[PDB]
DNA sequence: GATTCGTATC
């Protein structure tokens, strides 16, 4: 049970980025969230359990030091925290070197509820400030962990869809596309819309309907693909798609929604995977 | 279509339709629409309406080919319509496109956006289907601008301000006063417009007949705050606000916002109605404290 | 389009004068606009008595043109809870008259399904605002109102229309339609509206229909009864007659009978049989508490369904059983 | 506060007459106290309709244009002796005059909780009987034969068996 | 398992005690595409049950008896979850009102909304414990998806059950088997599992003792096995539920003794019944049945009690706490046998 | 009477008059209590609980699908005695459901 | 392929039956537009529904019945909130403007429909709440609300609604519809038979028909090709045998309560319907003439409180073994 | 409102 690690933000960006995404979108999504220190990898996890599932994947190479070890197979430490704390714990990280800084940010498991214990430097202008945190956690146990599982997903009929990265010139006008539906107030569910490419928005409802469709350039890596959402998961969506390039969307006819997102820190890649579960029926 | 006009200016239609957010959230908002243009008129308990003028110059596309009627009216909601023209209409090199279409009874108000790689249509189905002051019997006339009236209303707001009063006394000697005393928890609150020029060009104080400059007596004004916040974000865009009230107790605000060279911006319209003032001595103080 | 519509949504009176039935409610309000008092009114009464109708031709006849801003109704359509009443009928009747002086006008139809809160908070704006405004209130059923929201509105009972108005409404009718109506149909029309007027309109309605050629077609009683299938005076007096007077088996056969020739329900024969009954004479005082008590559950049973053929024997029994007291 | 009596209604409604000059009756003053059942703004608003509506104030014009209190004629009607006496008035002043059964049921449960002169046994007898034609009512039967029936259970229960 | 499950027959052709009934649900089954929404009522234990998922074998095949066991959740007007377990298998579906009281409604009306989106077969047992709302949205779901899906309801005294429902069903009716074929059903059993057996008639005890209930039959039989070291003796007793005793003693009592502290016993002794989860009616119909079974009663202290016993359990069925029905009933009781 | 007014009133007058009727003096009267249906509730949630776990373990060690009302009636009795036996001369539940029911 | 109380649903007003009245009412309405709101009592099974649907499908057809017509029924949520939301919206929309196809082969009238069925399970808030929601916006829209219990609907808008009852579907009522439902499915049965269907079917089409096609199914099976009798029929209806009946009556005449309890524990032991048999006894008791007047008034009154009882969902058994014992003490 | 036990006062 001895856990510890160090992270530091300037030397690797687009980890860091990756991490900090995590941490935001399961802030966002609900309070407490799963954290899955395998000897490999580490897995960020919420899990509510209709509403959708969070399941990003980490690997040991993000961090500038990974020694975990434990009891149990393969060294898996499960821990559930708090992401308000950790959150806040991660602004005021993103503020030192926002100041001005490149100081690491060591975390240990200080002790079933524990502790970590995430101190870090800060120099403002040749003065040493030691930024010294305690986040409560509890210790999830193994036969607990083993209740938690990744979703499999079917391919009788999901269908893929390679969304344009952000960076390219079709990526403003995808996000637009993607936020399109966000600026009406009284949305409660968005009825996708895909045919054998286009993307349709549809929200159809007693007295008014709605028809946003992308026009734009798509690709279908490699028939009617349709599944009605929650607006909020669609947020989550739309924040996801910024902050990852690499993005694709999986739809599944009146089953579920898969949005991916994957980074290539080639080398393990980051991935991100956010299953939806649909609303209600066609 | 019996109506068809299309636009690229979605901004200022955008804060046209957010100037009626001040009232009712989601209610019904009807639509005059002839030659001349489009119109919005909104009521709200019978006491206060607002009214907007989208004029044909505003478009550049403006059709109109109904011929049977020399206007269309039709009645929707008025949310989901901000939230149509709250496109924002950003990335200026490929700008939002809309094109709003009505094709007589039985169809739907249709608002097509497109963008040339996104397109959105939103169709909206109608509904089934006053505060006018006679101009005649007008007690005072007031030409405020727009920013000191806006700064005004929301000291008032952050005050609580649950009664509101309006004072217009003109004097021989050439010295007009303004000011808006209102009843809140604080107690006594008023908030004196200045008498210069640049933000009071005009106040004539009349003796109910609009014709003679009388000076000396005071006009009083009893309104509820909840009616006088509604004009609040019309003030906002405001260049210049001309206030009028007659001896009925209706008070009109004519918002003069002064894009499309040849169309004379919006014209915003609101009438409000007077309370009652059952208390005679009220007035009284309003009067004591206004000449200390 | 006033063809295209429902002969109930079409007949409504737009004026004082075309309402019939209530005579002195008229005659008081019109005595109130004359004067130019009006007090804060209540109507009450059964529905179909014609109490919307009046008060909003009442209220046409003192706004003739202004009615769209001097007129505020509600009604269970609209919600009237503690918070409208609190913020919308306040600011209705606080501010100032727009040019037509006189008072303003509130209208609480079915005020009845408001909630006691509601009421508690209205009684205070009722006396409070007075001065420019007047209530009215429409209630089918006093009992779910304050006492107090009684206590400061001006009671106005509807009673139930009288044989004339609708005699007259029907005329009215008639001629609009260009209709013809035998007199046994006329009072066989009467009898089952129970003094409503829109059970009049829809028979009458629905009476036109069945008529193959609407014109040159008299409609007579055997209309009304096929058109709204009520049992016949006839048959009810032959049913009567078979249970008082024969033995059991050809009593049950003659209900059978006269129930599946136009395939009549229990419950119309059972509310023909009390009402003959009213009029019979008994010397016992028992025959009548037996016959009420017994006829009262089957009814409810009946309410309640179950076996028909069951019930009807019922009926049978229960008034052998109830006369067997007369001796 | 107590009900107002009839001396000082009678005392205020005279200052009244007094101060707007109208014509009068003392049956009609008596007829209005009588309505008003010790409700001064009851009075009132009764009295001005009254001259409103007809002017001079006597008992027919008084009776022609209000009616007498309900829960009076329920009371007369469970109090009658025998049954057709009570199903008479109860028709021909509750059912003829466009009462709602409810409120006759709601008006009768009332009174025999402020009925004196009967026996326990039997006001307990009549509020159960009430009850039971309330819950009919409400059930969605409410005929003339439920009214029927309750008074012809009354007055079973109180000529007994 | 228990000698209940262990002995059920699974296919339509397994079923040898009704034989009238098997062969009409050979009928049925022939072209399953015109089957219509089944209704079966009749006495409890008979194998109503049974012979749905027989017929549902004969339909769909081997495999309706692969079920699953699911969680769902649900939420009512306010906010609530409602844990209702699913137990489902291929083509067939599982609902029971027992664990949902008045909430019963919108369980249903979710669950058949969704399955209803060939056909889907769905069992409710237990139809009699629907509270009017549940029926009246069933009706119209059955009425208007009928394509997609069927209804197949078991229940016993079909009472409760709304008349429009039973009009859009089909009514099938299950006899309880006489004491013979039990009989032969337990002589199976033993033939399968050697018990001794020194008699035939204690089988026929068994079956007497049952009134015509092969799972009370069963159990009586696997009870008397276990007890008596995996033999059977012709003086073994007969073994009842505890409630029935109970019950059985509370007759005595109110027979022996009629007083107002006997009358708190009675009420005690009916609340500790009512904790122990058996619902009133029962109680009610046992109580009146062990009444009348005393000996030293006579005929119209006999029909008194079957009156007020009558009287009660509509009452009961009206009411809504069960206390007061049934001590009303026993008070009855006692101030008539005084 | 589904709660109704006139319910209230009728009961406690009823019983007024019945205790009035029979009022002697002299009388020693006894202590009241709370009624005990808040105790036969509780139990019969852990009744509930125990019905749960029995068709828990009864529908995962193996396939039989038994209604609740099969288990207040005779499951709750038959099935400990026969787990009871099965166990002595060799199922997890061996006590009667909801305990033993006394007089 | 379907059942047939769905394959034989009536697709037109001429296919309804025995429901003369209303039909011609509505094909009336079908040439004018002055259709009045429409309240729709009656039994189970009497076509009610099928009525209102094809009236719906005659006035608008497939096109314009999805945008004019708004259907909400007891498997929905109808709360006094959703009338005063969804109701009054669906009532204030304006009509939808027809096609030139519906406009050339449909009358199409201005208005639209809104139908409620199953209005008894509907509270009276939500009632009192449609009462000026019909009355206001009559001219845009029309409302038609079916129910089997009048007394459940609410004074104010059984006066707004036009009353439509429909006749119970008797022998002579529906026999024209059975004998074509039985020659289109090439059904034979004996002389008498689905008049036994139609009698034991009391006020009930669905019924009959579903035990029609039971039968033809039972034939099937049997494969031997022979007429179906008026045995099987009751057999499967669930009518006791006249056996059973009599041997009922025979222990019954004899007032010993023993031997009655026995047989009643028997008699329920083999799972008959006490409605049945308490109806099939009401039928002996009342037709025999064996039985004297008081009698009869004794034995009506019984069978009807033992009928009142049984439909208040009670216990069957405790019911038919106390109407029995008052039977053999009369 | 009732019972049961303990004090203060007449
Ligand atoms: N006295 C009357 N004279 C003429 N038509 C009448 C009269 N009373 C009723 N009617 C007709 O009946 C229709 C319904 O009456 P309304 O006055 O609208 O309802 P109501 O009488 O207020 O009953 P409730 O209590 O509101 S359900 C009217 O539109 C008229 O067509
Ligand atoms: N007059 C009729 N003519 C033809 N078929 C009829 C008639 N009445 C009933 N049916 C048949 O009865 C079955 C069910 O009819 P529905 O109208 O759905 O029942 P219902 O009248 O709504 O009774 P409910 O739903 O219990 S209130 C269908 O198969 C219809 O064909
Ligand atoms: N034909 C049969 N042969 C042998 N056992 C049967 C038969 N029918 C039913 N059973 C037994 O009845 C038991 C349960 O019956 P069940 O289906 O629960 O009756 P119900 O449906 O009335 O509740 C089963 O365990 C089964 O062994
Ligand atoms: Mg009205
Ligand atoms: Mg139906």
């Amino acid at each position: 049970m001895k856990l510890k690690l160090i992270v530091n933000g300037c030397e690797a960006p687009d980890d860091y980025k990756l991490l900090r995404t995590t941490i935001n979108t399961v802030a966002s999504l609900r309070k407490t969230a799963i954290l899955r220190f395998n000897s490999e990898r580490l897995t960020i996890i919420s899990t509510p359990k209709d509403t959708g599932q969070l399941w990003c994947t980490i690997p040991h190479d993000v961090f500038r030091l990974y020694t975990v070890i434990s009891a149990r197979e393969l060294n898996t430490i499960t821990m559930e925290c708090n992401c308000d704390s950790l959150l806040s714990v991660f602004k005021r990280y993103d503020r030192v070197m926002n100041q001005g800084s490149s100081s690491n940010m060591t975390i240990k498991l200080q002790s079933p509820i524990c502790a970590l214990g995430i101190t870090f430097e800060e120099i403002v202008h040749n003065k040493v400030i030691m930024h010294s945190f305690k986040v409560p956690v509890k210790l999830l146990f193994r036969a607990q962990d083993t209740r938690i599982q990744e979703p499999m997903i079917n391919y009788i009929q999901l269908m893929m869809y390679k969304l344009p990265p952000i960076s390219g010139e079709f990526g403003s006008a995808f996000h637009g596309f993607i936020r399109r539906v966000e600026r009406y107030s009284n949305v409660n569910h968005i009825h996708l819309m895909g045919v054998k490419v286009e993307l349709k928005i549809i929200v159809n409802e007693l007295d008014w309907h709605l028809e946003i469709c992308w026009n734009g350039p798509l690709d279908s890596v490699i028939s009617t693909h349709e599944v009605i959402i929650r607006c909020k998961d669609w947020k989550v969506c739309s924040k996801l798609y910024a902050a990852f390039e690499e993005v694709v969307l999986a739809i599944s006819h009146d089953e579920s929604c898969v949005f991916h997102c994957s980074l290539d820190r080639g080398r393990e890649r980051g991935q991100i995977i956010y299953y939806i579960a649909r609303s209600k029926g066609l | 279509n019996k109506f068809s006009a299309s636009t690229v200016h979605l901004e200022h239609i955008t804060t046209a339709l957010s100037c009626l957010t001040p009232f009712g959230s989601k209610d019904d908002v009807l639509i005059f629409i002839d030659a001349d243009g489009l119109s919005f008129v909104r009521e709200n308990n019978h006491v206060i309406k607002i009214q907007l003028l989208l004029s044909r110059e505003l478009f550049m596309s403006y059709s109109y080919r109904n011929e049977t009627e020399d206007h269309m009216k039709l009645c929707v909601k008025i949310n989901h319509i901000l939230d149509s023209v709250s496109v924002m209409n950003r990335n200026s090199d490929d700008i939002v496109e809309c094109t709003l279409s009505y094709d007589g009874h039985g169809s739907p108000f249709v608002l097509i956006f497109e963008d040339s790689f996104i397109s959105e249509r939103v169709e909206y189905s109608t509904y089934l289907i006053g505060l006018e002051l006679d101009r005649e019997r007008i007690s005072f006339e007031a030409i405020i601008k727009g920013e000191a009236l806006h700064s005004a209303l929301k000291d008032l707001k952050e005050i609580g301000c649950k009664e509101c009063y309006v004072y217009a006394k003109t004097e021989a000697n050439d010295e007009n006063v303004f000011a808006l005393i209102s009843k809140s928890q604080l107690g006594f609150s008023k908030i004196k417009l200045p008498s210069n020029r640049s933000i009071l060009e005009k106040l004539q104080v009349f003796d109910g007949d609009s014709t003679t400059v009388i000076d000396g007596f005071a006009v009083i004004g009893f309104f509820d705050f909840t009616s006088f916040d509604k004009i609040r974000k019309s003030t906002k865009i405001a260049s210049k606000v001309l206030f009028r009230m007659d001896v009925h107790g209706v008070l009109s605000v004519n918002i003069l916002s002064q894009l499309p060279k040849d169309y004379p911006g919006i014209v915003i319209e609101v009438c409000m109605l007077e309370k009652e003032s059952i208390d005679e001595a009220a007035q009284t103080e309003i009067e004591l404290l206004m000449e200390t | 389009s006033k063809e295209n519509l429902p002969w109930v949504e079409k007949y409504r009176p737009e004026t004082l004068d075309e309402v019939y039935g209530q005579n002195e409610v008229i005659t008081t309000v019109r005595k109130f606009v004359d004067e130019g008092k009006l007090p804060h009114l209540l109507f009450y009464g059964p529905p179909g008595t014609g109490k919307t109708s009046t008060i909003v031709a009442l209220a046409r006849e003192i706004y003739g043109k202004n009615y769209s801003n001097m007129v505020l109704e509600l009604n269970a359509s609209d919600d009237r809870g503690i918070d409208v009443v609190r913020n919308q009928i306040k600011d209705f009747a606080s501010t100032r008259q727009i040019f037509s002086k006189g008072f303003k006008l509130i209208i609480l139809d079915e005020a009845d399904a408001m909630t006691n809160a509601a009421q508690n908070a209205l009684r205070r704006v009722i006396e409070r605002y007075t001065k420019n405004t007047r209530f009215c209130v429409l209630a089918n059923y006093a009992h779910k109102l304050t006492p107090a929201l009684l206590s400061r509105c001006t009671r106005f009972r509807f009673q139930p229309l009288p044989q004339e108005a609708i005699e007259r409404r029907i005329a009215n009718v008639l001629v609009h339609e260009k209709l013809k109506l035998s007199p046994n149909a006329e009072k066989a029309l009467i009898e089952l509206s129970n003094g409503d007027m829109r059970r009049v309109l829809n028979v009458l309605q629905s009476c036109k229909a069945t008529l193959d050629n609407p014109d040159e077609d008299e409609i007579s009683d055997d209309v009304i009864y096929e058109c709204c299938g009520a049992p016949r005076p006839s048959d009810l007096k032959a049913v009567l007659k078979s249970i008082l007077e024969d033995d059991w088996g050809t009593a049950h056969y003659t209900l059978n009978k006269v129930r599946s020739a136009k395939g009549l329900a229990l419950i119309d024969l059972i509310e023909g049989i009390v009402k003959i009954l009213e009029d019979y004479e008994l010397q016992n005082e028992e025959t009548r508490v037996h016959l009420l008590t017994k006829l009262a559950d089957i009814e409810y049973s009946i309410s309640k369904g179950g076996n028909d053929q069951i019930q009807g024997s019922a009926v049978i029994g229960a008034i052998k059983a109830s006369f067997e007291n007369e001796t | 506060y107590s009900k107002l009596s009839d001396e000082d209604v009678l005392k205020r409604l005279l200052q009244i007459i007094k101060l707007e000059d109208v014509k009068y009756t003392n049956d009609g003053l008596e007829a209005i106290i009588f309505t008003a059942e010790g409700d001064m703004r009851q009075a009132i608003n009764n009295l001005q309709s009254t001259v409103a509506g007809h002017g001079l104030v006597n008992a027919d014009n008084v009776f022609k244009i209000v009616d007498s209190p309900h829960p009076l004629i329920v009371k007369k009607m469970l109090l009658a002796s025998n049954l057709e006496d009570s199903i008479q008035i109860l028709r021909t002043d509750l059912w003829k005059k466009g009462y709602s059964s409810i409120d006759i049921v709601t008006t009768s449960f009332r009174v025999t909780k402020n009925l004196a002169q009967v026996k326990e046994s039997v006001r307990l007898e009549m509020i159960k009987e009430i009850g039971l034609t309330h819950m009919r009512i409400l059930e969605g039967v409410g005929t003339y034969l439920q009214l029927a029936s309750m008074l012809a259970k009354i007055h079973k229960l109180n000529n007994k068996a | 398992s228990l000698w209940v499950d262990k002995y059920r027959p699974k296919s339509l052709n397994a079923l040898s005690h009704n034989e009238e009934l098997t062969n009409f649900l050979k009928s049925l089954s022939d072209q399953p595409r015109d089957l219509p929404h089944l209704l079966l009522y009749g006495p409890n234990g008979t194998g109503k049950k049974t012979r749905c998922m027989a017929l549902l074998e004969s339909i769909f095949g081997p495999g309706v008896y692969r079920l699953k066991i699911d969680v769902r959740q649900f939420v009512t007007a306010s906010n609530r979850k409602l844990e209702l377990n699913v137990v489902s298998s291929p083509y067939h579906l599982e609902i029971t009102p027992s664990d949902m009281g008045n909430n019963d409604r919108i369980v249903i009306q979710e669950l058949l909304k969704e399955v209803a989106q060939r056909y889907k077969c769905v069992i409710i047992n237990e139809a009699n414990s629907l509270t009017k709302d549940a029926q009246a949205a069933l009706r119209r779901t059955m009425e208007k998806y009928s394509k997609n899906i069927r209804l197949i309801m078991v229940c016993d005294s079909m009472s409760p059950i709304i008349a429009p429902i039973k009009s859009r069903c089909l009514l099938i009716r299950c006899p309880a088997p006489s004491d013979s074929e039990i009989s032969t059903i337990l002589s199976d059993v033993v033939t399968n599992e050697r018990i001794q057996l020194e008699t035939k008639d204690i089988l026929k005890r068994i079956a007497q003792a049952s009134n015509g209930n092969l799972r009370v039959s069963l159990l009586m039989l696997e009870s008397m096995a276990l007890n008596n070291e995996l033999a059977l003796k012709s003086s073994s007793p007969i073994i009842k539920p505890d409630w029935i005793i109970v019950i059985h003693k509370l007759t005595r009592k109110i027979v022996k003794e009629r007083s107002v502290n006997s009358l708190i016993e009675c009420r005690a002794v009916l609340y500790d019944l009512l904790a122990h989860c058996i619902p009133a009616n029962i109680i009610l119909k046992e109580l009146t049945f062990s009444l009348l079974d005393v000996e030293t009663l006579n005929t119209t202290n006999k029909s008194s009690i079957i009156e007020y016993s009558s009287v009660f359990d509509e009452r009961l069925s009206l009411g809504n706490k069960a206390i007061f029905h049934l001590e009303g009933f026993i008070a009855k009781v006692m101030c008539c046998l005084d | 009477m589904n709660g109704l007014p006139e319910s209230n009133e009728y009961g406690l007058r009823e019983v007024r008059k019945t205790f009035r009727n029979i009022s002697k003096q002299g009388h020693n009267h006894g202590t009241v209590y709370f009624p005990r249906e808040w105790k036969v509730r509780k139990l019969q949630n852990s009744f509930k609980v125990q019905a749960e776990d029995w068709l828990n373990v009864s529908l995962y060690k193996y396939n039989a699908v038994h209604s609740f009302r099969n288990i207040t009636l005779e499951f709750g009795y038959y099935a400990p005695l026969i787990r009871k036996c099965q166990s002595y001369k060799k199922i997890d539940v061996v006590d009667r459901i909801g305990g033993p029911i006394e007089a | 392929q379907q059942p047939w109380v769905e394959k034989y649903r009536p697709k037109n007003l001429d296919e309804v039956t025995a429901q003369d009245h209303a039909v011609t009412v509505l094909k009336k309405t079908l040439k004018s537009a002055n259709l009045p709101h429409m309240l729709f009592y009656g039994p189970p099974g009497t076509g009610k529904t099928s009525t209102i649907l094809a009236l719906t499908k005659e006035l608008y057809g497939p096109d314009l019945m999805k945008s004019r017509i708004l259907e909400l029924n007891a498997s929905d949520e109808r709360g006094i909130s959703i009338v005063r939301e969804k109701v009054k919206n669906f009532a204030r929309l304006t009509v939808s403007k027809p096609s030139k196809h519906d406009l050339e082969n449909y009358p199409c009238p201005p208005y639209k429909i809104i139908i409620l069925d199953e209005a008894d399970s509907m509270t009276a808030d939500a009632q009192s709440a449609l009462r000026r929601t019909m009355e206001t916006y009559s001219g845009v829209t029309r409302f038609c609300l079916i129910c089997n219990y009048v007394t459940r609907i609410i004074d104010p808008l059984a006066s707004r609604c036009s009353k439509f009852r429909f006749k119970a579907l008797d022998a002579s009522n529906a026999i024209d519809r059975l004998r074509f439902i039985s020659e289109q499915e090439n059904v034979k049965c004996d002389d008498g038979v689905l008049e036994r269907i139609l009698d034991i079917s009391a006020g009930d089409l669905r019924r009959g028909i579903t035990l029609l096609q039971s039968a033809s199914k039972g034939a099937q099976y049997l494969g031997d090709g022979k007429n179906i009798t008026s045995t099987q029929v009751e057999e499967l209806a669930g009518v006791v045998p006249h056996d059973i009946l009599i041997e009922i009556v025979e222990k019954v005449k004899s007032g010993d309560f023993d031997e009655i309890k026995k047989y009643v524990n028997t008699f329920m032991k083999s799972g008959w319907s006490a409605a049945s048999v308490v109806n099939q006894l009401h039928e002996y008791y009342i037709t025999n003439d064996n039985f004297d007047t008081n009698f009869k008034n004794q034995i009506s009154w019984l069978l009807f409180t033992t009928d009142s009882r049984l439909n208040n969902g009670t216990n069957e058994h405790i019911q038919l073994l106390n109407l029995l014992v008052k039977i053999s003490q009369l």
